C-alpha cells in the first residue's frame, strides 16, 4: 500500500500535460511548479486531486479513503523527484503537498458517518478564530535518581513513558519535562454555511476546523474560502474525572488547504506583494488604456450596467475606490490625514439609491451594509460584553470597524435618531475611535469609508423650501461629506420613457478583470503630489466657494472642503496614472463639487 | 549511579563567571564589580547584565545564551552565587538573578509562535491589568515525619510536587511529609497581562495578548496603561488541576520604558539639573535667558495656525501650571487651571487639543 502508490504518483508528477492554461505545451506542469518551488521559497505544492482522477483511478480512490496513510507518501514521493535541483539550491524544511479540489463536493448539513475520516470539501465564511494552543510531539523525560534524560517519541497517537532509567533502575523515576520538549501549533476556526446552498426556510449552521503546523495563521473572520480536509470524530468523557465516554461523538475537520479565489469582488490588502505577480503582458495594457482621452468616463460607465445613466454619481462613486494619497504627517505633529471619501446621496423616493448602495456592498470586499432602526450607537463602533466563560468584561467590533478597509454602507441615514448618529462624527473624520469604559481604555482605528443615503424630510422635495431646510442635517455633519449628491428627478416625460425602456430589456436576456486589476495596480504604484501650477487653482477655487455659498443658504464651505478638493483632486490623478496633479485634475473635480447640488 | 554533567551547561556557566571578572569598562575598573557592590545591602538581588557587552567579550557564549536561555538559566544564577561570596555579609541561604537588557533583535506578539519556546526574545506591548504580588516556592525544604531527618533542595514545577522519596532506608511514610516554611526558598511572583502595541495590530484586527510573570526584584516596574518593553523567555504552562492542555505564558526577566525621554537610567531642581547633559543644561539656560519667550513657544509650539494669538497664549499658561498650596486646616487651593473653548463651526478648536495631547 505504500510503495506500491509511491511509484504510481511520481509518474503522475513527471508525465503530466493538461488541455488548460495557467498564469495567463510546457509539458512538466508539476515539474514547473516543483521548479518555482525550488527558485524561491514556500516549500508547498497545491496539486489538484483532479488531475490524478485523469491520470489515475487506483490512486485517486485511495486519496480520497485513506488520506492520512496517503499524504506522507505524496511527500516521500515528491522530495525525490526534487533530485533535479538538489544541489543547486538546499532548502531546510521539506517539501510539502496538498491535495484540493476547484469545486466544492458537500454541503455542511450532508456529511454523513460513512463519511469519517476521508478527504471532504466545504466552503463558507470564517466566523471567529483563536489564539494558538500547543500541541505535544516529542516528550522529554528525565530520572530523578540517573539524571538521565531519554527523548521518547509520540508515534500513533499517545506518549508511553518508559518506567526504567537505563542506568539506575527505580522503576518509576522518569518525570515529565516539560520546556524541554517539542510542539506544535494549533488554532480553532468556525465556519458557517453560505446563505445559497441551504434548505427552504432554515438558519446556518457552524463547523469547528483544526489548523495546523503552516496554516496556522492564514485566514482572517469576514473571509469567505473553500477549505479542504479530513473530517474526523472524537470521543468526549461525562466526567473529566473517570473514563465513562459518551456513546454520541464529536467532529472537526483537520484542515488540509485553503483557497479564497473572491472574483466576485476586487483585490483585497492582502494581494499587494501579489501585485508584483502580474504578467508584464497586462502592465502593457493597462499603461495603454490609461492613455485614451476618456478612460475616466470609461471606467465609470461601466459600475453597475442596470443603472440609467445618472452619469455623475458614477463619477463619485469611481473616484471613492481609489482615495486620495496616503502621506505621512508624523513629522507635523499634526496626527493623521483622512484619505478615503465619504459620500451621501439624498433625493426623492424612487430615484434608485438602495440600489447603488447594494451594488457597492456585494462588489469591494471588507465591507457591510447597515440600516436605520437595526443598528445602535455602540453596534457600529464597538461594545462591551460580559465574556461567558471567564465571567470578564471584553471588548468588541461593530459594524464600521470590521469593515476598516473598504465601504460602509449606510441606508436610511435619515431615520437613527440623533444620538447614534452623533457617533459618526469621529470614526469619519479622524479614521479613530476612543473608548473609555469599566475596565478598557483604548484608542481603535480603521480605515472605512461611508456611503451614505437619505430621504429629504416630509419625504418629498419640496423646492418651496431652502437646500439646508430639505436635509434637516446639522452642519458639523454636513461637513464631513465632501460630495453631497442631490438627486433632483421629476417625471420629466423624456426620462421616464428612456428608462422604462431601458428597464423593460432586462427581460428577455468593458471587461472586469480589466477594471479589477486596474484597480490594484493604481493602488500599488502609484502616488500623485501636487504641483506648483496646480496648488494656484486650489487657492482661490476656495475662496471663490465662500462667497457663494454664503449667500445663497445651500450649504456653507469650511476650510475641511478645501481638504477634500485635494482629496478628491488627487483621487482623479491616479485614474489616468498620472503620479502628479496638474490644473485639469482640479478643475474636473471643483466640476464635480458644484454640479452635484443643482 | 552518581548524576550526569549537564556539559553544555556547566561549560556557560563556567564562560560567564569569567566574564562578569574580566570584562572592563572604558577606564578598566571592572564594571560588574562595583554594579555587584550594591547586591549585598538587603532588598536588592538582581544584577542587570547587558547583552551587547556579552557581545563585544565574546561570541561563542551569546548564541549559547539567545538559544538555551531556559537550561542554562539555573546556572547563570549559581554563578552569581559564587562571584558575590567575596562579600562575607550575605546570609549564606539568599539567592540572586541575573537580568539581561538591550538585546538586538525585537519581536511582535503575532510573531511568538511555538518555535519559539525556550528561547531568548523581546516583547513590546501595552499593560492592561495587574494582579497582586505573591510568594512563589522556589525550593521546598521537606521536613521528614518518621525518620525526622530533612530531605532537602526539592524544586516544584508548577505544582507541590510532593518528593517521594528519602535517603533513609527507614522511611515510613513514601507519601507523607510534612513541610518546613521557616527555611524554603520563596521568591515574589507578580502575574500581569499585555496588550498588542497600537502600531503592530494588522488593519482590521482585534489586538491580541498574553501572560507576562515578573518573578523577582522586577515584580512592581509595569503598571497599568504603560507601554513596557519585556525581555525574557516563552514557556508553555499545563493544566495543574489534572496533574493533558498547555497553554503559552511570556515569562520576563527584564522590563524596561519602549522609548525613554531622557536616555540615562530610569525629584527637585537639583535632582534633575544633575542628568542635564551638558548641551542640554547649556541650551535650557540659553532659553530661560532668552527674551521675548512669551513669543517663541507660540510659534514653535503651533506653528500651523494663523492667528488667534489670545488662545495659544492661554494654552501655553495652562501647560506651566500653578502654585500648588494647602490651607493648614487641611483643604487644599486648587494649583492648574482649567480652559475651556467656544466657537463657530471650523475655527480650529480640536486642533489645539490634538496639538497639546501630542
Ligand atoms: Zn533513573
Ligand atoms: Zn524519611
Amino acid at each position: 500500500n505504500v510503495a506500491a502508490c509511491k511509484e504510481n504518483f511520481q509518474r503522475f508528477l513527471q508525465r503530466f500535460i493538461d488541455p488548460l492554461a495557467k498564469e495567463e505545451i510546457t509539458e512538466p506542469l508539476y515539474m514547473q511548479r516543483l521548479g518555482e518551488i525550488n527558485v524561491i521559497g514556500e516549500p508547498f505544492l497545491n496539486v489538484n486531486c483532479e488531475h490524478i482522477k485523469s491520470f489515475d483511478k487506483n490512486l485517486y480512490r485511495q486519496l480520497i479513503s485513506y488520506p492520512q496513510e496517503v499524504i506522507p507518501t505524496f511527500d516521500m514521493a515528491v522530495n525525490e523527484i526534487f533530485f533535479d535541483r538538489y544541489p543547486d539550491s538546499i532548502l531546510e524544511h521539506q517539501i510539502q503537498v496538498r491535495p484540493f479540489n476547484a469545486l466544492k463536493t458537500k454541503n455542511m448539513r450532508n456529511l454523513n458517518p460513512e463519511d469519517i475520516d476521508q478527504l471532504i470539501t466545504i466552503s463558507g465564511m470564517v466566523i471567529r478564530t483563536s489564539q494558538l494552543i500547543p500541541e505535544m510531539q516529542e516528550a522529554f523525560f528525565q530520572c530523578q535518581v540517573c539524571a538521565h534524560t531519554t527523548r521518547v517519541e509520540m508515534d500513533r497517537g499517545r506518549i508511553a513513558e518508559p518506567s526504567v532509567c537505563g542506568r539506575c533502575h527505580t522503576t518509576h523515576s522518569m518525570a515529565l519535562i516539560h520546556n524541554r520538549s517539542l510542539f506544535s501549533d494549533k488554532q480553532m476556526i468556525k465556519l458557517q454555511e453560505s446563505p445559497e446552498d441551504m434548505p427552504a426556510g432554515q438558519t446556518p449552521h457552524t463547523v469547528i476546523l483544526f489548523a495546523h503546523n503552516d496554516l496556522v495563521d492564514k485566514v482572517q473572520p469576514g473571509d469567505r474560502v473553500n477549505v479542504t480536509g479530513i473530517y474526523r470524530a472524537v470521543p468526549i468523557r461525562v466526567n473529566p474525572r473517570v473514563s465513562n465516554v459518551k456513546s454520541v461523538y464529536k467532529t472537526h475537520i483537520d484542515v488540509i488547504h485553503y483557497r479564497k479565489t473572491d472574483a466576485k469582488r476586487l483585490h483585497g490588502l492582502d494581494e499587494e506583494a501579489e501585485q508584483k505577480l502580474f504578467s508584464e503582458k497586462r502592465v502593457e495594457l493597462l499603461k495603454e488604456l490609461s492613455r485614451k482621452p476618456d478612460i475616466y468616463e470609461r471606467l465609470a460607465s461601466a459600475l453597475a450596467p442596470s443603472i440609467y445613466e445618472h452619469e455623475d454619481i458614477k463619477k463619485g462613486i469611481l473616484l471613492q475606490l481609489f482615495g486620495g494619497t496616503r502621506k505621512d504627517f508624523s513629522h507635523t505633529g499634526r496626527g493623521k490625514f483622512r484619505a478615503e471619501i465619504n459620500i451621501l446621496l439624498c433625493g426623492d423616493p424612487g430615484t434608485s439609491k438602495s440600489q447603488l448602495l447594494q451594488y457597492v456592498y456585494n462588489l469591494v470586499p471588507r465591507g457591510q451594509y447597515t440600516s436605520g432602526k437595526g443598528s445602535s450607537a455602540v453596534g457600529l463602533t464597538a461594545y462591551v460584553m460580559k465574556d461567558p466563560e471567564t465571567r470578564q468584561l471584553v471588548l468588541q467590533t461593530g459594524a464600521l470597524v470590521l469593515s476598516d478597509n473598504g465601504i460602509c454602507c449606510i441606508d436610511e441615514f435619515d431615520k437613527m435618531n440623533e444620538s447614534t448618529r452623533s457617533v459618526l462624527h469621529e470614526v469619519m473624520e479622524q479614521q479613530t475611535l476612543s473608548i473609555a469604559k469599566a475596565g478598557i481604555i483604548c484608542q481603535l482605528n480603521a480605515r472605512t469609508s461611508v456611503l451614505a443615503a437619505a430621504n429629504p424630510i416630509e419625504s418629498q422635495w419640496n423646492p418651496k423650501k431652502t437646500t439646508i431646510e430639505n436635509i434637516q442635517l446639522p452642519h458639523t455633519l454636513l461637513s464631513r461629506f465632501d460630495l453631497i449628491f442631490l438627486l433632483l428627478d421629476p417625471q420629466d416625460e423624456a426620462y421616464d420613457r428612456r428608462l422604462a425602456h431601458h428597464l423593460v430589456a432586462l427581460y428577455y436576456q468593458l471587461d472586469m478583470a480589466v477594471l479589477k486589476d486596474y484597480i490594484a495596480y493604481a493602488h500599488s504604484t502609484i502616488m500623485p503630489r501636487l504641483s506648483e501650477e496646480a496648488s494656484q487653482a486650489l487657492i482661490e477655487a476656495y475662496v471663490d466657494m465662500r462667497k457663494i455659498g454664503s449667500s445663497r443658504g445651500m450649504v456653507s464651505a469650511y476650510p475641511r472642503q478645501l481638504e477634500s478638493l485635494i482629496r478628491l483632486a488627487e483621487a482623479h490623478a491616479k485614474v489616468r496614472l498620472s503620479n502628479k496633479v496638474e490644473a485639469i485634475d482640479v478643475e474636473e473635480a471643483k466640476r464635480l463639487h458644484r454640479e452635484a447640488l443643482k | 549511579h552518581l548524576e550526569v554533567r549537564d556539559e553544555v551547561a556547566e561549560k556557560c556557566q563556567k564562560l560567564f563567571l569569567d566574564f562578569l571578572e574580566e570584562f572592563q569598562s572604558s577606564d578598566g575598573e571592572i564594571k560588574y564589580l562595583q554594579l555587584a557592590e550594591e547586591l549585598i545591602r538587603p532588598e536588592r538581588n538582581t544584577l542587570v547584565v547587558s547583552f551587547v557587552d556579552l557581545e563585544q567579550f565574546n561570541q561563542q557564549l551569546s548564541t549559547t545564551i539567545q538559544e538555551e536561555f531556559y537550561r542554562v538559566y539555573p546556572y547563570l544564577c549559581r554563578a552569581l552565587k559564587t562571584f558575590v561570596k567575596d562579600r562575607k555579609e550575605i546570609p549564606l541561604a539568599k539567592d540572586f538573578y541575573v537580568a539581561f537588557q538591550d538585546l538586538p533583535t525585537r519581536h511582535k506578539i503575532r510573531e511568538l509562535t511555538s518555535s519559539r519556546i525556550g528561547l531568548l526574545t523581546r516583547i513590546s506591548g501595552q499593560v492592561v491589568r495587574t494582579h497582586p504580588v505573591h510568594p512563589e516556592l522556589v525550593s521546598g525544604t521537606f521536613l521528614c515525619l518518621d525518620c525526622q531527618t530533612v530531605i532537602r533542595d526539592v524544586e516544584q514545577q508548577f505544582k507541590y510536587t510532593q518528593p517521594n522519596i528519602c535517603r533513609n532506608p527507614v522511611c515510613a511514610n513514601r507519601r507523607r511529609f510534612l513541610l518546613d516554611t521557616n527555611k524554603s526558598r520563596f521568591v515574589d511572583f507578580q502575574k500581569v497581562r499585555i496588550q498588542e502595541t497600537q502600531a503592530e495590530l494588522p488593519r482590521g484586527s482585534i489586538p491580541r495578548s498574553l501572560e507576562v510573570i515578573l518573578r523577582a526584584e522586577a515584580v512592581e516596574s509595569a503598571q497599568a496603561g504603560d507601554k513596557c518593553d519585556f525581555t525574557g523567555t516563552l514557556i508553555v504552562v499545563p493544566d495543574v488541576s489534572k496533574l493533558l492542555s498547555y497553554r503559552l505564558v511570556f515569562l520576563a526577566c527584564c522590563v524596561a520604558p519602549t522609548n525613554p525621554r531622557f536616555g540615562g537610567k530610569e525629584q527637585t531642581a537639583e535632582s534633575i539639573k544633575n542628568q542635564m547633559t551638558v548641551k542640554e543644561w547649556e541650551k535650557v539656560f540659553e532659553m530661560s535667558q532668552d527674551k521675548n519667550l512669551y513669543h517663541n513657544l507660540c510659534t514653535s509650539l503651533f506653528p500651523t495656525i494663523h492667528g488667534n494669538d489670545e488662545v495659544k497664549r492661554g494654552v501655553l499658561l495652562m501647560l506651566f501650571g500653578g502654585v500648588p498650596k494647602t490651607t493648614g486646616e487641611g483643604t487644599s487651593l486648587r494649583g492648574d487651571i482649567n480652559v475651556c473653548i467656544v466657537g463657530d463651526p471650523s475655527t480650529a478648536k480640536s486642533q489645539f487639543l490634538k496639538h497639546v495631547e501630542e
